[PDB]
Formats: C-alpha cells, structure tokens, sequence
C-alpha cells in the first residue's frame, strides 16, 4: 500500500534468485572466490556447503557456464552472460500480451504456412502446420487482420513465443 | 498393550545403514535426525535426512561417533523419541543404552541387562551348558599355564585353536598340530595377546576339519513372543571375514535346519530376549552341530534374508520399538514362506592381488548396473568421490535375486559386469572369478575353499582404453 | 515380477526353437506373490495441458530400496532431452505384499527421486498415490475425468536451485 | 632383439597412455581445442565421440582438473603440470630401489614414533603407527643403523611409501 512499485520489484527478485540475506558478507556484494570453501546457513535445521570450481568460455549467444559443487556432489549451470548485448541475433521474440505479434505456444520446426504475407485471409481458419513429437498440431486464426512484413519464411529452427508473423 | 507413537528418530551410524533406517521411517511419516563429523562433511547420509548436527568436533574422527555425552545432549536438546544404534559401533556397548534410558530416549535394541549377559565368552558358554544346545568341546577359563595347555592337548585331541578373549580383532587365532609347534604358537601367541591388548585370556579349543557355519536370524517383541526368520550360510570365508553369503541351505537335511531352528527359539526364550537376534552355529561332516557366540544386534547380511520372505526388518525393529505385538503385525510362522535364492556379495576398496590391503583415492567414473533381480543399496558412491583413508572401506551393497542358486549367480555375474568404477582399485576381477569357479555352483563349499585355491587369484588385466587416452589428451 | 518370470530369456529361447516343457514352463508351476506398480516418469507439464517440455537436466538421483527396480532409460546428469522422440525418463517399478503397502513405496520413491531443470510430473502421480479412492483398490475409466483437483492441487517450493543462479 | 632400450620404452608409453595411432593428426600433435566436438574411432564397433568443457586452475600444488565431455556423460580427471612452479618443498618419496630405505606400505599419518633420534634399532623391533582402514603396523628395521635426524618428523600429513628414516 505505501510502496507498491518497489514493493512488487522486490517480490520478483527474491522469486527468480532465491531466499537471500543468509549469505556472507563477501557472497551478497562480492560473490565466491575460486578455489576456496564457504559455507551457507539455510535453515535451522539444514546447513550445506559450496566449491566453485571453474568457470568455462562463452559459446553460444552469451550463455556462459559455470561449475558448482554442492556437498557431496558436483553440479553445473548455465547463466546468461548480460555484458555483451553487441550482437544482434535476430529471431523476433513474440510477446503474448501483444495481439499483433504471433508467436509459437511449442517450439519446433514449421512444417507448412498457409498464407503469404499482406493478402486477403479468413477468419478462424488453418494457417500454419506444426510437428510434434509424435502429433500433428494445425493452428486456428484468432482474429481477422493483415499481416505487413514477415521475416522469417520456411525451414529454420524456432525457439516457443517467436515472430514470424504480425497480424494487425 | 502399552503404546508411545514415535514422531522423530535420530540415528547413531553412518554409511549405509543410516541410509536405510532413513528410508524405513520416512516410509512411516517420521521426522529423521542425523548426525555426522568433521572429516565426513561431504557423505550422503547427511544429504537424505531432514535434520543434521556436528559432533566430536575436537575429537578423533574414528572415536567421534563413541563419544556418549555429546550424542546424549544433542538427541535431549532437538526433542527426540528413539534412537537406532546400527551395527558397529555402539551396538554392543551396554553404558550407551543405559544412558539413553536415563535420559528418557527411547533405545531400539534388546535390554542392557540382556547384552550385557551376552558380553564376554565365558557367561554365553555356562548359558550354552545350563540351558541350550551342546558347544565344542574347550576350556571354560582362560588359559595363561603351559602345563594346562599341555593337559588340554593331552585329554582331548592333538588339533587345538589358540583363542583371545576381551578383543574383537582375529590377531588372537593361531593353529596347532604337534607338540613342538604347540609350544612356540602357545609362546606367541601369549606373548601378543598380552602386548597387543590387555588382559590375556587366551582360550584352548578343539579345531574342526571342514567347518561349515549357519547363521540363524531370531526376531522377538516385548511380550515373550518369538519368531525366526530362516538360515542362512556364509561358508565363503576369505580367513576369518566374510565376503560372500548364500541365503538358503546349499546341501542342509530338512531334520538338521529343523533342529537349528528349535534350538534357537529354545535360546532366545531361555534368555528373554527382546529384538533384531541373530544366533551363529557351526556343524561338522558327520552331521554335527556346535554353538559359537549370539549376536545381539541387526546384522549385515540381513537384506538377504530380507527377500526369500519379504519381510521387512527395520519396519518389525520400529514396530516392537512403539511397543506393537508381533500377532498385530500379521507375522506370524505359518504366513512365513521361502520364495526363490539370493546371492550378497560387498564391493570394497581392497587389492586381492597383494594382500586385500586397502586401497584410497577419487572415483572418477562410477556408473550402476540395475537390472530385473538386482537390488542396489549405495552408501557412499559417486562421480568425484573421495575414499576416506581411516573409516570403513565399503563402496557398494549388491543384491541379486533368482529363482535358483546358478540363476542367481548369472545374474550377479552380469551385474558385476554391468558396473565400471575407473581409478579406485577395487576387488571385482576376484568377485567374478569367485562366482565363475564350479565348486561354488556345486553347492557345497568348506571353510579352506578359499585356502585350496590359489589359482583363484587369475587376477584379470583391463585394457582401459577410454581413461588412459583422456590422459594424454588431458 | 508377480511371476518372477524373465520373459525376454522365454523369448529369446523359444526363437531358438526350445519347447517350454524344456525350459520348465507350465501353467501348474506359476504362481502369485504379492502385488506391483509401474508409474511412468516424463517431461510433460501437468498443469497447462500436458504439454511436453524440454530441456537441459542439470540435477539427477535415484532411489533403491527394498521394492524399488529402476530402469533408467535416458536420464543421467547434465542429459539433453529431445523434443523429436518419446519423453520417457524412467520407469519406477515397486513391489510389495500388499496394495498400500507397494503405494506408499512407491510414494516414498517419488519423493526421494530429484529431478531439476526440466519440469516433470511427479507431483501429480504424488497427487495420484495420496488418493483415497485410488488406495481403496477400485477405479474407473473416467476416474481422472471426475476429479478436477488433481491437477491444480500442486505443491513447488523449487528454493537451493535458485541460490547457485544468484552465486553465478 | 633389434631395439632392446626402445621396446621397453614404446610399451611403457602404451600401457600408460593408452593406444596411440587412432586420433587425429592435429588431436595427436595440438589436441582438442576448447568447446568443439571431434570424434575418435577405437575398433569397428567402439565409437566415440569427445568434447572439451573447461580448464580450472593450480589448487595447491601445480594439479589441475579437466572436466571432458565423453559421449553424453562428463570425466574429471588430473593431471600434473610442469611448466608451473616445480620447486620441490614438500616430503620426498622414499626410494624404491633400496631395500634398506624404509617406506610406509600402506597410506597413513604417524602418531607416534617409538625412537627418538639417537637410539639403537633390532631387528623386529616396533618404530612408528601407520593409520589404516581398522589396522595398525609397526615398520621393522632390516638393518641396523644410526638415526640422526626423523625425516617423516612427526604428527604432520603424509601419504604411502614415504621416506621416515633413512641410514646412511
Ligand atoms: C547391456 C548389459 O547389461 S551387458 C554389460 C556388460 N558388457 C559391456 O559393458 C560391454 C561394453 N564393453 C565395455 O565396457 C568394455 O569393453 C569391457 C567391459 C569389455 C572391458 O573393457 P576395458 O578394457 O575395461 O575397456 P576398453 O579399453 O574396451 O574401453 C571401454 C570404453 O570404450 C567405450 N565403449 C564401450 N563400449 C562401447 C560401445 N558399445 N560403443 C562405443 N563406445 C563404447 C566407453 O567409453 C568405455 O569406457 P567404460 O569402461 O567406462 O565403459
Ligand atoms: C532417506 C529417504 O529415503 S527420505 C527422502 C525424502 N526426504 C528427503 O529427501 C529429505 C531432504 N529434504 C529435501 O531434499 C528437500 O528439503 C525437500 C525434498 C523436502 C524439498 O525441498 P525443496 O524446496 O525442494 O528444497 P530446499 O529449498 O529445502 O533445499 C534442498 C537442498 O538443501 C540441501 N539439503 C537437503 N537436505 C539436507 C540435509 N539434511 N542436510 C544438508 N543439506 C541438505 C541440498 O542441497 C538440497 O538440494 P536437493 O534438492 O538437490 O536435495
Ligand atoms: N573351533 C573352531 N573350529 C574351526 N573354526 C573355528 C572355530 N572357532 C572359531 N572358528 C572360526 O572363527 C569363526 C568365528 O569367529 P568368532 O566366534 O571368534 O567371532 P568374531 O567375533 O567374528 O571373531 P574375530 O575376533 O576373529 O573378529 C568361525 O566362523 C570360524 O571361521
């Protein structure tokens, strides 16, 4: 009530990282140091242990990869590598909220599109076929609109929620 | 009659059998409590509890589990009903239970009076004679005189075992034939039984040829009723530890196992006693049994037994624990059935080539081998592992189940082939050659099977391709 | 496992040409004992539609007991599940003397079982076990299709996980 | 009979190292360059196929850790450096080829040293404790000889076949 916006800004952080201020001093600012064992208190009853081992190259659209030992065992992680943002990789990200930009509920391979870009189209009719595992999914029109410009045509790899068409 | 509910337990071990009494409860909806050391931060049985404490944090770490006072207020302070013992390492020791019944925490076991009576040699041989089965022939006090050595040899027969009482270690345990080796093993073995340990109480008793061993599993609660399990045979004896074991009787007379199992009812009930029992015999060639000792705890191998009747074991300990009679439970002899053959064998960190002498390191690669009739009980065995180079040397607890001895023993034979555990050296190669070998097939198997054969040992080479190029690539 | 039959050492022996009196095989000589359950481990979500999802496993555990025998499939540390072929990880197979008594096994099974990085189904068999109805030992074809309480009941703290991203 | 000094050498090298002569020419003259996936053909069915992850760093003593990526699975493995620091300041291994050299059978840190410097040493006569998994070994001396100065010292970490006393 006194606070919303920042309120709601710090709900979504302690969400997508995790319960915090049971760390140390040097992990909350600094972060763990290579080659060194620290240790995190969770709860009252449990209490576990950390290495960090290495940390590897960047390889593929700035998803570096780090390796973490939890006690007793040896884990791995892929975080998203935020200081690049130079390249541009294309592939148009389809947002739901937005009703122009169509995007794919499934990732996959487009197998068939139905209709070419800035022609007269029906409503609530076939336009795309997509494959699946072992289905066959036919994707109904939402809604009756012209689509300007697409950009990506046929026969390339898409990830879920991506633009390839724009419907107005 | 009398019933307390338990809401949490916390157990006194590591290793596998924390492992599985922490299955058992949360299988009943009981909050788990754990313990561990130091030096044993990074095993798994502090993973798969919901609580976990450090203790002996000064200490040494083989004597960290051994230390009563500081087990007795950790268990006092997080509120916590029973504690299981294990095996080990405060099973036989009776001030622990007794210090638990002192602090209201319930102890999962027989009475310390009854363990106690168990104790020492010298009380289970005059229960043996008052009440029991008949013993091998020996003498009922220690043994410290040349001429009572020189009369005991005289009276009975030549052949006599040189036995070291107050000690659990096999040091103690030298052979006689003749009068000239009976005076220099006598020497000896005196003269280490006194230096390596205390007090000497050596023991004079009768060898037997072709020893062949049957371990009887006796179950009781607390209102004097009494059930036993079934044999079981563990002749495979690498000296005096085992290594392999055999569920049903090999080659054993419907009469003979029927009188084994009267036996041992007769004991336990003449004792009175009260849980997880397990009472160890010995018969001859001719058809003659002899009492050795009672063990008052839950052995090793009693997941084999575990599986010819499926019958849970630790499900029964907590049960009698609660205070529940065994007819409530629905066990009872009549519904008790033997179903099909199974074969134990243990993976341990150890070089048969040179002397089984132990081996430390990393695991590297480690990989399971489940299969239809396999079952697996881990207890500390993973990618990038660390053996600790004074506990225990176990890796792995392996199962296999059939419906005939030499079905089981193929399918044991492919599970061990199944499992690739790079880098730590380990005893499989002799395991395999064990399993391979027709005598074991046959059936019937002595004591010195393992003494006759020493080409046993083929002692397999690996050529090991895929880690030795890694290294040069590395 | 009821049998305690091998039928792929059966098969295999009667394409050699061997007659099942040979083998040791009558219809007198099988018997019951005791009671299994099979529950199929996958990668589908079971709250939107069953929609399978895919991914990078990043955390693996297995749990053997009494009555547990596992047939892992494809499912080990750092897998890549594809998105072009079946999505079975593993298959649970639990044994008891008794209904409740392989239920709850089986359920305790689950429960020690941790699978991270993709999300997977075991809360709703979790949801299926803790059924009354289901543990009464009748059910019916349409058993699913009555009970809308299944699929929304499920409970997710997913917490450690989270932590290392931050560390990262 | 040709080549008795080379034999001897080139069987050591493939015992140690495995079979050469089945990789790549630039595998076997640069090796696998980081995060690119080759493959390396064994027998006419052994297939493999090797990526590389990361190299992490000198942890105490010029030892590193290579995470590689056979076929799906990942392998830690050691190796020693030698272009680092290889200034020797830790124990010497005891000498192999002296049998009058005295060396520990088994891994294990002394407690306790029955001879101080400067005491006479029999034959059968116990000198230290040597910590196995349950069992306990005194060393016995060969040979009589006079002790000036305890090279295993006392109550510090050391490992099997390690130099404790040496008679010069
Ligand atoms: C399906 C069952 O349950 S049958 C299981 C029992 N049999 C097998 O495992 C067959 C596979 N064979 C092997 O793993 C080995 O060759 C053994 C067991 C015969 C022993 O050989 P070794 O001298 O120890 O190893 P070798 O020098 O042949 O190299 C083996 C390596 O080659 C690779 N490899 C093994 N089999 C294959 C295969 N079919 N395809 C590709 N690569 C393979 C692996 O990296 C393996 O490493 P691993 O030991 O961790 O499995
Ligand atoms: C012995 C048996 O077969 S009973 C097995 C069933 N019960 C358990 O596994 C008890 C252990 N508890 C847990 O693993 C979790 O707390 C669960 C299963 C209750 C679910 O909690 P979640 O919200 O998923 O995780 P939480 O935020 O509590 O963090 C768990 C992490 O803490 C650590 N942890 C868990 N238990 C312990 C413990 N006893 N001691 C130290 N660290 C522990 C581990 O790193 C664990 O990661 P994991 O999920 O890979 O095991
Ligand atoms: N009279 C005997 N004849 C033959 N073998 C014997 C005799 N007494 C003991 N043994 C051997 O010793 C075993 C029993 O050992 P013991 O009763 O001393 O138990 P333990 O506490 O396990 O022994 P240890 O002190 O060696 O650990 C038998 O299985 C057998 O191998």
């Amino acid at each position: 009530a006194m606070y919303p916006d920042v309120f709601a800004h710090f709900k979504d952080f302690t969400a997508t990282f995790g319960p915090l201020d049971s760390l140390n001093t040097r992990l909350f600012l600094q972060g763990p140091k290579i080659a060194e064992e620290f240790e995190v208190e969770l709860e009252r009853g449990k209490t576990l242990h950390i290495k960090a081992l290495a940390v590897s190259d960047l390889n593929r659209a700035g998803q570096r990869q780090v390796f973490f030992e939890l006690n007793g065992q040896l884990r791995s992680i892929l975080v998203k590598d935020t200081q690049a943002m130079k390249e541009m990789h294309f592939h148009p990200k389809a947002l739901k909220d937005v009703k122009g930009q169509i995007g794919a509920p499934m990732p996959g391979k487009v197998i068939d599109i139905k209709v070419v870009a800035g022609a007269k189209v029906a409503k609530g009719q076939p336009l795309c076929v997509l494959s699946a595992m072992k289905m066959e999914t036919v994707v109904t029109s939402p809604m009756e609109g012209t689509v300007r410009k697409v950009h990506v045509t046929k026969d390339m790899t898409l990830e879920g929620d991506d633009l390839i068409l724009e419907i107005e | 009659l009398e019933y307390k509910p338990i809401k949490k337990v916390m157990v006194a071990n590591r290793g596998e059998i924390a492992i599985r009494v922490f299955r058992a409860c949360t299988e009943l909806g009981i909050r788990t409590v754990a313990i561990y050391s130091e030096q044993d931060t990074g095993q798994m049985h502090r993973q798969k509890a919901d609580e976990a404490y450090l203790i002996g944090r000064g200490l040494a770490p083989v004597q960290a589990y051994l230390h009563i006072p500081d087990i007795i207020k950790v268990a006092k302070e997080n509120n916590v009903d029973a504690v299981h013992p294990g095996y080990g390492f405060l099973s036989e020791r009776a001030d622990f239970a007794q210090a638990c019944q002192d602090a209201g925490v319930r102890f999962i076991g027989p009475s310390p009076e009854v363990v106690r009576k168990m104790g020492d040699k010298v009380e289970a041989r005059a229960i043996a004679i008052a009440a029991g089965v008949p013993v091998v022939p020996g003498t009922d006090a220690p043994i410290t005189s040349l001429h009572e050595a020189h009369e005991f040899s005289n009276t009975y027969g030549f052949p006599i075992i040189f036995k070291a009482a107050y000690g659990g270690g096999g040091r103690g345990m030298r052979v006689v034939h003749s009068y000239e080796e009976l005076e220099e093993n006598y020497t000896r073995a005196y003269s280490e039984a006194l230096a390596a340990f205390g007090n000497g109480a050596l023991f004079v008793e009768k060898f037997i040829e072709k020893p062949r061993h049957i371990e009887v599993q006796i179950l009781g609660d607390q209102y004097g009723n009494i059930l036993h399990l079934y044999e079981r045979d563990c002749s495979i004896q690498r000296r005096h530890q085992k290594v392999v074991e055999i569920a049903p009787a090999a080659h054993l007379d419907p009469q003979l196992r029927t009188r084994l199992t009267s036996d041992s009812v007769k004991l336990a009930k003449q004792v009175g006693y009260e849980n997880a029992g397990t009472v160890e015999f010995l018969v001859d060639r001719h058809g003659k049994h002899y009492f050795i000792e009672v063990n008052s705890r839950l052995q090793v191998e009693h997941t084999v037994t575990e599986e010819i009747t499926d019958v849970d074991l630790v499900h029964a300990q907590i049960h009698v624990a609660e205070g529940r009679s065994l007819p409530d439970l629905g066990l009872r002899q009549e519904n008790i059935r033997i179903n099909g053959c199974a074969i134990q064998c243990r993976v341990t960190t150890e070089d048969p080539a040179r002397s089984f002498q132990p081996d430390t390191g990393r695991i590297e690669v480690f990989r399971s081998g489940e299969g239809m009739g396999i079952r697996l009980d881990n207890a500390s065995a993973f990618q990038g592992a660390v053996i600790s180079p004074h506990y225990d040397s176990l890796l792995v607890k392996v199962i296999a189940h059939g419906k005939d001895h030499p079905t089981a023993a193929t399918k044991m034979s492919r599970a061990l082939a199944e499992f690739r555990v790079r880098g730590v050296k380990t005893n499989i190669a002799f395991l395999q050659n064990v399993l391979n070998n027709q005598q074991f097939l046959a059936g019937t198997v002595d004591t010195q099977f393992i003494d006759e054969n020493p080409e046993l040992f083929q002692l397999r080479p690996a050529q090991n391709r895929a880690q030795k190029l890694l290294h040069y690539l590395g």
